[PDB]
C-alpha cells in the first residue's frame, strides 16, 4: 500500500518497494545504516562502505552491498538473495526460508549465523565465471553427556 | 483420474503413473545453468536446462546438484527439475493429475512443508502426499516393518521401521553410494592400463559396473582364485567394438561397499551400519528387524550382496538369531513401485491433501495428514 | 470448536482438546501411535509403551508418557512440556517456542533433535527430589574453512 | 508519565524509575521453586519465591538461574522475576508505566520478540522497549562508539560498538566474572585457615572482595612486595566482632581477570580478549576503539583495573597507539543509568512501541522499532 526509499536521520528507510529492479543507494557513508522492510520481489543495490543492514519481513529479495563494518541480518523473511561485493565480517539469517548467501574472494572470512531458518546455501565464487553451492545444516543433535548437554551439527556432508 | 507418482532421487528422478509396473521416466536429477559472476540478483531468470541435456553440456553450463545428498537443498533448482518432470518427461498438466512425492530419510518438517507449497501454489495440482522413500521400499515387499538398506547414487542409508514409522534414531547414513563405485571402478581400471576419463567414458565404466561387477562372498578367497587362475576374467565390448578383459576389478569395485578404506573413507561397511542400526532399536524388536532386512535402489543390484550380507549379519549377530536378506529383482525401482502400489488403492483416495484443504490450513498440513 | 480423544485405525486421535488436566490413554499397545493436534492448554498421560507420539500446533500443551519405542515429535507448538517416565530415544523440537523436555533415568541416552526452535530446556533429574535445568543451543556459526562450510554450536555455557 | 528502567543482569536484577540518579531496587536474579519430581505438567502453577527470600531458602528449594550467562533462557522463571520486581520491589502497576528493558549481547531475535509479547501481553504495559546492555553503557560515557568491557556475576563480554551499532563477530564471551573472583577468594582464604563455607559466609567473602581487593599493576612485583613485608596486608571485622588479616589474597583474587589459569581456565585474559575484539574490527574503526574503551558493571569496580588495563593493552597494541581505558565511577550500575538517560529524553517518546502499535504488528515490531 504505501511505499517510500529515504535518508531518515542517519538510517536508508527502504520500506514497502514493490517489483523494482533497478534500486541503487548511491551516495554513503561508513556512519549510515540500512534498514529493508517490506520489499516483495525488488533488487537493491548499496554502493559504498556503510555501517550495517537490516532485512525485515521481505519476499523475494535481492541485496547486492560493497562493503560493511559491522553486520547484514536476514530477518523474518523469505526467498532472499543476499551478495557482498567487497568485504562483511557476519552475516546472519534469522526467522527466514530461503536465503542465497553470495560471497566475495575477500568475505571468505564471513560468519554465517543463522538461527529458525532454512534453505540456506552459502555460494563461494571461483574463478570459472560461477559461485559453487554450498548448505548450511539446519537441524542439530543434543545430547546428554552426564555432564553437560553435547550439541552437534547435523551435516550435509 | 490419473495420479503422477515422483520419486526425488539423490542421482536420478523416477517419474510415471500411479498403477504402471515402472517409472515411465528415468533422469538425472542435475540443473545446469549458464555460468554468471556479476551482481547475482534475478530480475526475471533466463534459461535453464535438465536432466541428460544438462549433463551432456557439463563442461560449458555450472551445474547444480540439488537432492546430491537426498535432502533437496534448493527449491528454485527444484521447481526446474519438476517442471521438466512434468511438462517434458512424463508431458501431462500438473494441475490435471493427483501427485505424490518421495520424501528423504531425516527430512526436515520444513522441507516437507515447502514441498507441499511448491506442488499447490507452483504447479497448481488437485492434491499431493509426501512418503518417505525406505517405507514405500518397505510397502512395496508387503512388509511394514523392517530394516531398510537403501543403496542409491549419491547416499546410503540404513532405515529400521516399526508398524510404517521410522526410528530416527537408529537411521544410517553412508556418503557412499553409486557414484563412488563408478569412480572407484574407473581408478582401479586405469591399473589394467585403460583410461576413461571423459564424462562419455564414464558412461562406459557405470555400463562395465551394472554389467559385469559382483559381491564376492568371500573376498580373500576370491582374490586368490583370481591371481591362480583367470576364471573369473570377463570381457567386455566398448562402443567402438574393441574389448577389454577385465579380471578382479570385478569384485573389488563394490567390495567398497562393506569396505570403504577402498576410497579413503573411516566409514564402516554397510553390513556394520545395518548390525549397528538394529543394536540401536530396541530389544523388543530386534527379531523383526533381523528376519525382515529389505534392499533397495540400484546399489544394491550386484549379484552376490544378499548372499553376502547373509554371512556377514551372521557373524556379528548371536548364533541364535535369524536373519533373513530380502533383496526383491524390482529392488532398482522399488521406492517407486511401492508409491505406484500406494496412489492406486482405492482406500488411499481419503489420504490425499486437496488444494481445497491447502487452501485452509496451509503448508502445515503435512505433518497432520502424512503421518 | 470440535472435541475428540479416539483411538482411529491404529492411531489416537486428540483433537481439539481445550482446559481439560486429566487425560489418560490407559489402553495402549506397540503397534499404536498418538496424534495430539490443536490442543491448548490440556495435560495429556499415555500410560505403557507405543510406537511415536507427535504434537501439532498446540499451544501450553504437558504430555507425560511411559515408554516409547521410535520417537516423540513436538511440531509448530507453542510453550509445551513433554516428559519419559520410562525410555524414549528421540526427542524432536520442531517449529516449535518454549518446549520443556524432562528426562528420566533411563532415557539419560535420549538425542533431542531441534530445528527452527526456541526457549529448549533438557531436564535431567537428581536424586535430590527435582530436577536441573540446561538450555538447548538455538543460534550457530559456519564457516568456510576453503574446502567445506564448517558449523559450530554457538553454547550458552 | 514516570518510566521504568529494567536491567535484567546475570547475578542481579536492576530497577527503578527512568530519571533517577541510580537502580531503586537491586535483587537477585534467582528464582526460588519448592521441589516437585512426579508427573512434572502444569495445572495451576502453585507458590514460588524471587530474589534474596529465594537466595536464603537454598537448601529447601529448587533454585533457578534463568540470566545465568547473560542471555534468557526460561520465560515462566522470568516472568517471575519481572513480576515480582513490579509489585513487590517497585511496588507499581505495570499497566501505568512505559517499560525498557536491556539485553544480554548475542541476543537471539526470538528472544527480544519474546520479551516483548511479555511485557504487554502478560504485563499489560502502555509501550515497552529493548536495548542492548553495553550499547547503554557507551551511551552512559556520552559515546557511541566504543570497546565495553563489561564485567557482571556471571559473565564478562567484549562489545565493540560502531555509532551505536555492535559489530557482533568481534563480541567476545568469557564465562568468569564476578561469581567466580568471590568463589576464588573463598578457596585461596582456606590458605591462611579461614573457612568461608555458608551461604551467610560466602556473604562476607563477597564483601572482602568489594572492600580490600585491588588489582596489581605488576603483579609479581607485588608478590615479592607481599612476601618481604606486611605493608600490602590488611585487616577486616568479621560479624561476629572477629578480625581476620588478609595478605596477598587482595590483589590475586582479581588477577583471574588477567590470568584465568588460577581457576583452571584455558580462557585468555581480559586484557587479551579487549585486544583480540579490535583486532577482530575493521581497519577504518580500530583507533576509536583503542582510544574509548568503557569499563562497566561490578567485576570493573576493583582499584587499579584500569591502570593495568592501559598498561597491558599498551604492550599488545603498536608503540604508536593511543589507549584511553575510561572507568566512570558510575560503572557498577552504568547499563540501568544508560537506560535511565534515554527513557528520560523529550526525544525518545517517539522510539517507544506503544501497545496500539503491538496489537498490529505482534513482537517482530522489536527488529524495526528497536534497531
Ligand atoms: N544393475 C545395476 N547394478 C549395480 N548398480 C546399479 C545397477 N543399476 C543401477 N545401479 C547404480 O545405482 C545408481 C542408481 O540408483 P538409485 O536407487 O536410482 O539412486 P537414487 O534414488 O539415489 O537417485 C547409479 O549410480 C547406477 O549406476
Ligand atoms: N565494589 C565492587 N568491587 C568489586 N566487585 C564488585 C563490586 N560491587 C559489585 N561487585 C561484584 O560484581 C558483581 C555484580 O556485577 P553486575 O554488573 O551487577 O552484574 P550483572 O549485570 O551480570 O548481574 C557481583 O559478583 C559483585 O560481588
Ligand atoms: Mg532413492
Ligand atoms: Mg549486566
Amino acid at each position: 500500500e504505501p511505499a517510500l526509499l529515504e535518508l531518515e536521520g542517519k538510517k536508508w528507510r527502504v520500506e514497502n518497494q514493490e517489483n523494482v529492479s533497478n534500486l541503487v543507494i548511491d551516495d554513503t557513508e561508513l556512519k549510515q545504516v540500512a534498514y529493508i522492510y517490506k520489499c516483495v520481489n525488488t533488487t537493491l543495490q548499496i554502493k559504498g562502505k556503510i555501517n550495517s543492514i537490516t532485512v525485515d519481513n521481505c519476499k523475494k529479495l535481492g541485496l547486492v552491498f560493497d562493503d560493511v563494518v559491522g553486520i547484514v541480518e536476514i530477518i523474518n523473511s523469505r526467498d532472499v538473495k543476499v551478495q557482498v561485493m567487497g568485504k562483511v565480517p557476519t552475516i546472519s539469517i534469522n526467522k527466514t526460508d530461503g536465503c542465497h548467501a553470495y560471497l566475495s574472494k575477500n568475505s571468505l572470512d564471513c560468519e554465517i549465523v543463522s538461527a529458525k531458518s532454512s534453505e540456506m546455501n552459502v555460494l563461494i565464487p571461483t574463478e570459472g565465471g560461477d559461485f559453487n553451492e554450498f548448505p548450511v545444516p539446519e537441524q542439530f543433535k543434543t545430547l546428554w553427556n552426564g555432564q553437560k548437554l553435547v550439541t552437534t551439527v547435523t551435516e550435509i556432508a | 483420474t490419473t495420479a503422477l507418482v515422483c520419486d526425488n532421487g539423490s542421482g536420478l528422478v523416477k517419474a510415471g503413473f500411479a498403477g504402471d509396473d515402472a517409472p515411465r521416466a528415468v533422469f538425472p536429477s542435475i540443473v545446469g545453468r549458464p555460468r554468471h559472476q556479476g551482481v547475482m540478483v534475478g530480475m526475471g531468470q533466463k534459461d535453464s536446462y535438465v536432466g541428460d541435456e544438462a549433463q551432456s553440456k557439463r563442461g560449458i553450463l555450472t551445474l547444480k546438484y540439488p537432492i546430491e545428498h537426498g535432502i533437496i537443498t534448493n527449491w528454485d533448482d527444484m521447481e526446474k527439475i519438476w517442471h521438466h518432470t512434468f511438462y517434458n518427461e512424463l508431458r501431462v498438466a500438473p494441475e490435471e493429475h493427483p501427485t505424490l512425492l518421495t520424501e528423504a530419510p531425516l527430512n526436515p518438517k520444513a522441507n516437507r512443508e515447502k514441498m507441499t507449497q511448491i506442488m499447490f501454489e507452483t504447479f497448481n495440482v488437485p492434491a499431493m502426499y509426501v512418503a518417505i522413500q525406505a517405507v514405500l521400499s518397505l510397502y512395496a515387499s508387503g512388509r511394514t516393518t523392517g530394516i531398510v538398506l537403501d543403496s542409491g547414487d549419491g547416499v546410503t542409508h540404513n532405515v529400521p521401521i516399526y508398524e510404517g514409522y521410522a526410528l530416527p534414531h537408529a537411521i544410517m547414513r553412508l556418503d557412499l553410494a553409486g557414484r563412488d563405485l563408478t569412480d572407484y571402478l574407473m581408478k582401479i581400471l586405469t591399473e589394467r592400463g585403460y583410461s576413461f576419463v571423459t564424462t562419455a567414458e564414464r558412461e562406459i565404466v557405470r555400463d562395465i559396473k551394472e554389467k559385469l561387477c559382483y559381491v564376492a562372498l568371500d573376498f580373500e578367497n576370491e582374490m586368490a582364485t583370481a591371481a591362480s587362475s583367470s576364471s573369473l576374467e570377463k570381457s567386455y565390448e566398448l562402443p567402438d567394438g574393441q574389448v577389454i578383459t577385465i579380471g578382479n576389478e570385478r569384485f573389488r569395485c563394490p567390495e567398497t561397499l562393506f569396505q570403504p578404506s577402498f576410497i579413503g573413507m573411516e566409514s564402516a561397511g554397510i553390513h556394520e551400519t545395518t548390525y549397528n542400526s538394529i543394536m540401536k532399536c530396541d530389544i523388543d524388536i530386534r527379531k523383526d528387524l533381523y528376519a525382515n532386512n529389505v534392499m533397495s535402489g540400484g546399489t544394491t543390484m550386484y549379484p552376490g550382496i544378499a548372499d553376502r550380507m547373509q554371512k556377514e549379519i551372521t557373524a556379528l549377530a548371536p548364533s541364535t538369531m535369524k536373519i533373513k536378506i530380502i533383496a526383491p529383482p524390482e529392488r532398482k525401482y522399488s521406492v517407486w513401485i511401492g508409491g505406484s502400489i500406494l496412489a492406486s488403492l482405492s482406500t488411499f483416495q481419503q489420504m490425499w491433501i486437496t488444494k481445497q484443504e491447502y487452501d485452509e490450513a496451509g503448508p502445515s498440513i503435512v505433518h497432520r495428514k502424512c503421518f
